[PDB]
């Protein structure tokens, strides 16, 4: 990753560099983790679930925290440790705890309409519980 | 009428790389295994050998 | 755009197609087969140019793993492009000059009972070695060198 | 052969079998598996039932499509066909010089009373009355 | 007129032919025991995506007898013209 | 036609031409014969630009539309066949003979084609839907 | 006897191959020269001795 | 993961097919594991659609093991552009393309006339004869376009292996032509026939 982003890291590197580190190791073990035992939909959630967390916390130490500057939080999106896509959504109001991107692509669908993982928990009939196959999300909206 | 929730375990702690739990909070009831009673079970033990003993 | 991990367990996972576990995809995986010359096409357009060591290219792929396209067209300023193939003519012109043995790579490079090698375990990880690249001058060719 | 069948009296032994209201719990989903087997590691997450299988010993287990849609050795038509023929029905008597209906559940005398009119009028669309009598 | 309706109905033909090689509907049901206190049913019919990736699903290599012809004309003949035996 | 004169000979059938029809509408000579072939010949160019294949045995007569791009094509196979002049694709089969197909003739109202056969029947055909709505047997022979 | 060498004295039928009866019976494998080709429909000119005109013309 | 996929995919024909005693290699060599009946031969005669594929990804698996043998750090970035010059130079002595597809004998010599272009322009001065003359592209670009064409032709080719492979084959009844040796039984019938 390091190596693709040309210039070193700016400013407080140090400070998220040991997190991101173990965010790695998680991520590795995920992928090499055998998919015996587990559903066809469940060996694909681990992945999507720390990507969410590595972003969240690239997010998180920029937004919430202050603890790093827009330099190195740019940096981090420019070296790919956190999707701007995802993150472009926890900005926009309803979407600040959105588990995924697949889960809003309401295009893939069968009838067009969002995961529904997103309906709020309160519309739903709410003694029902929720795994949505793209990621495991029992609800992230509210 | 013309037309409560239970409540869900959070760890939004984005640092805590073993604790977090965002959206993938359970329910603090979450039953997230179910087994049947040792009754059901002798009944459908007997139910899968009749099938089995087809052979 | 989403995880490049994602793609890369399905492809694991599905592993030889031999399991079982995936015969539900089989039919997908040679129905695919039609467009298996369009992969090639796109990937081979896509080939990394000399001076660069490592080239990260967006990709288009079957959900199921069933077929990878390189989604991108590659495009160049020319002048740019002439130049650094330019600068290739020189640098590799001044090994072949400077070289004492210049063993050629041998083809096939693995052989034919060798399984194929995984990028994640073999190739990630073991960082790239330079590419081929003339040391510009930071004062005459200043104006292209950064 | 379907659309031309006539027997108004087949009709009629059908209607009065067929189920009137829907059955919906044939939609239900089916019993989970993994319950069966004793290891439902989903939970309460788990769309599929969690419930008794039907006993593998009952015929109504063991069914095929085309017995089912052919309409031969089906299950739950021979258990429909036997309830059915065994409803009690009329016979006549072998008392063949007998010609007299017993006619009852006419309720009691006044304003509830059927007339002798409306027995004149339903009955005489059959056949010829020789004598009706009444009994309030 | 005619060249007009005959043509848009074999265009439909050769078009679904060179290419074979919102929106609702509004039930009325018969059966009126019904949906829930409705004559009438409304659905929406979406399109399931086809994969392009997945190949001709069924055998079609199947080969059947013709349809019976249409039953027969009458044959409508002129009366049998005799035949001598020197013909 | 005034001179007698023969301007030129085109040659390309591998057999017998036995059908020949020079389109009202088009630049084109439509031709089939006794080697299945159905061809159209681009009198633009005098050379064969298209082929229509489906023929199972000899073409006896085929008839060009007079106001569709459609050529109709009679064989020994007991069928017509109607063309798309166009894409060369067979928009119907007209499986209603039971004997060779010896003539054909095209209309532009109801029925657009006609067809005579060897099993003495005459045919009306309805072009959209392509079924038989009138046969006359009153032929013997 | 031997029959197996005979001619067509019965007579030839078709009209049920491939694609023949119903648009859906035409297989996926195609000839090389089904492709799509000569698209563009050729027309003679206005003025070319049109049947009416030519009527006309005596 | 595109050499993976097409090998696999190849892989499910041969098996698909149920010809269990062919092998596929990972350089794409297909071998007969076992002598082979007349049976066994006839059924297992794949075509110009399979080979061309299987050759097309020999050339690729080629290309993407020079990058790799790069990237393993036991070549350096001068062999592998070396490396794919000589590839894209000899497609016709590193891979059989030219047995499915004899026109492709025109790429051959293009790239050859290419090398004697660049290798004479290279080859000057102090730079003798010998390996070294990396200048891949313009043999790289011969084969491009070798492709933009060949695409469209595989597609359909391998649609119609494809198709019969799932379909079967309809092709009963389908109107046989009449050719050189047919002719004269040909005339015999329409003649009997008339
Ligand atoms: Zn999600
Ligand atoms: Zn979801
Ligand atoms: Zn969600
Ligand atoms: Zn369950």
């Amino acid at each position: 990753k390091l190596r693709r982003v040309r210039k070193s890291p700016p400013e407080g590197w140090d400070l998220i560099e040991p997190t991101l580190e173990q965010f790695e190791a998680k991520m590795r073990e995920a992928e090499t983790e055998p998919h015996e035992g587990k559903r066809k939909t469940e060996i694909n959630w681990p992945i999507f679930r720390i990507h969410h967390q590595r972003s969240r916390y690239v997010y998180d130490m920029y937004y919430k925290k202050a603890e790093i500057s827009r330099e190195l939080y740019e940096f981090c999106l420019t070296a790919k440790f956190a999707d701007a896509a995802l993150i472009a959504k926890w900005k926009k109001q309803g979407y600040e705890n959105l588990c995924c991107v697949k889960c809003v692509n309401t295009r893939d669908s069968n009838f067009g309409t969002a995961c529904i993982c997103r309906v709020p928990k309160s519309k739903l009939d709410a003694e029902r519980v929720i795994e949505c196959v793209h990621c495991g999300c029992h609800g992230c909206s509210g | 009428e013309k037309g409560e929730k239970r409540k869900r375990v959070r760890n939004d702690d984005s640092a805590d790389i073993d604790g977090y739990t965002g959206p993938w909070s359970r329910f603090i009831d979450e039953k997230t295994v179910a087994k049947p009673t040792p009754e059901l079970q002798k009944q459908m033990d007997e139910i899968v050998k009749k099938r089995q003993e087809k052979s | 755009e989403m995880p490049p991990e994602h793609v890369r367990k399905v492809i694991r996972d599905h592993g030889d197609m031999t399991s079982r576990k995936y015969r539900h995809d089989k039919r997908v995986y040679l129905g695919a087969l039609k467009y298996m010359p369009h992969a090639v096409l796109k990937l081979l357009e896509n080939m990394p140019m000399p001076w660069e060591q490592i080239r990260d290219v967006k990709v288009l792929y079957h959900i199921t793993g069933a077929i990878t396209f390189v989604n991108d067209i590659p495009r160049v300023i020319e002048p740019v492009y002439m130049a650094q193939w330019g600068t290739m003519w020189i640098m590799m012109r001044r090994e072949k000059r400077d070289r004492r043995h210049f063993k050629r790579m041998r083809f096939p490079p693995f052989d034919d009972e060798e399984p194929p090698l995984d990028y994640a375990d073999n190739i990630l990880d073991v960082e790239p070695l330079e590419p081929i690249q003339m040391e510009l001058d930071p004062e005459e060719d200043g104006a292209v060198a950064e | 052969q379907i659309a031309n069948n006539m027997d108004q009296a087949a009709h009629d032994r059908l209607r009065r079998m067929g189920r009137t209201q829907p059955y919906y719990k044939r939609n239900a989903p089916h019993i989970c598996s993994f319950f069966v087997k004793g290891e439902c590691k989903r939970g309460e997450e788990c769309p599929y039932r969690h419930e008794k299988p039907t006993d593998p010993d009952d015929p109504l287990s063991r069914q095929n499509i085309r017995d089912r849609y052919y309409g031969t050795n089906d299950p739950v038509a021979e258990k429909i066909l036997n309830r059915a023929a065994a409803a009690p029905t009329l016979s006549p008597p072998a008392d063949t010089t007998i010609t007299t209906l017993y006619i009852g559940n006419l309720g009691p005398s006044g304003a509830q009373q059927v007339t002798e009119k409306d027995l004149n009028d339903f009955f005489y669309q059959y056949g010829d009355i020789r004598c009706l009598r009444v009994l309030t | 007129d005619a060249t007009e309706k005959t043509r848009m109905a074999l265009e439909k033909i050769v078009n679904s032919k060179v290419a074979s090689a919102a929106q609702y509907i509004r039930y009325t049901p018969s059966q009126q025991n019904g949906a829930a206190g409705s004559q009438q049913r409304i659905i929406r019919m979406v399109e399931e995506q086809k994969d392009p990736m997945e190949p001709p699903k069924f055998k079609i290599n199947q080969k059947i007898p013709r349809a019976p012809p249409s039953p027969p004309a009458p044959v409508m003949h002129s009366p049998p013209r005799k035949m001598t035996a020197k013909d | 036609l005034a001179s007698g004169q023969l301007k030129l000979s085109l040659t390309g059938h591998i057999s017998s031409v036995r059908a020949v029809k020079v389109s009202p509408r088009h630049p084109f000579l439509f031709s089939g014969g006794e080697d299945k072939q159905v061809k159209c010949w681009d009198l633009e160019y005098n050379k064969v630009i298209r082929h229509y294949h489906g023929h199972l045995s000899a073409v006896q007569a085929l008839s060009v539309h007079p106001s569709l791009d459609v050529l109709v094509t009679c064989a020994r196979d007991s069928t017509a066949r109607v063309w798309d002049m166009r894409t060369k694709a067979q928009v119907h089969c007209f499986a209603g003979h039971t004997n060779t197909v010896a003539d054909v003739v095209c209309q532009s109202v109801d029925p657009q084609v006609i067809t005579a056969s060897h099993d003495a029947t005459v045919r009306l055909w309805d072009l959209a839907a392509g079924r038989s709505m009138c046969t006359l047997t009153h032929h013997k022979k | 006897m031997t029959t197996a060498h005979r001619p067509t004295f019965h007579p030839a039928r078709g009209g049920t191959a491939r694609g023949e009866g119903d648009l859906s019976k035409l297989s996926n494998q195609y000839s090389s020269k089904d492709m799509p080709s000569h698209t563009k429909m050729k027309y003679r000119q206005t003025g070319q001795e049109t049947e009416a005109d030519l009527r006309k013309k005596d | 993961q595109v050499l993976r996929q097409g090998y696999n995919m190849l892989n499910l024909l041969i098996h698909r097919k149920n010809l269990n005693y062919l092998h596929l290699d990972y350089n794409f060599n297909l071998k007969p594991v076992k002598t082979l009946t007349t049976k066994e031969r006839k059924k297992s005669r794949f075509g110009n659609a399979f080979h061309l594929c299987r050759e097309i990804l020999r050339l690729t698996k080629l290309v993407v093991d020079a990058h790799v043998q790069y990237r393993l750090n036991n070549v350096d970035a001068y062999q592998l552009a070396d490396g794919l010059q000589y590839i894209f130079a000899h497609v016709g002595q590193l891979t059989g393309m030219y047995r499915y597809k004899y026109k492709l004998m025109r790429q051959v010599r293009m790239c050859k006339d290419l090398k004697h272009l660049i290798y004479y322009r290279f080859n000057t001065g102090p730079v003798g004869k010998g390996p070294g003359c990396g200048f891949w592209a313009p043999g790289w670009r011969v084969w491009l376009f070798f492709l933009r064409g060949i695409t469209p032709l595989l597609e359909r080719w391998l649609g119609n292996l494809l198709s019969r492979q799932f379909e079967g084959r309809h092709s009963k009844g389908v109107a046989k032509t009449v050719t050189k040796q047919r002719v004269e039984s040909h005339f015999d019938l329409e003649l009997r026939a008339a």
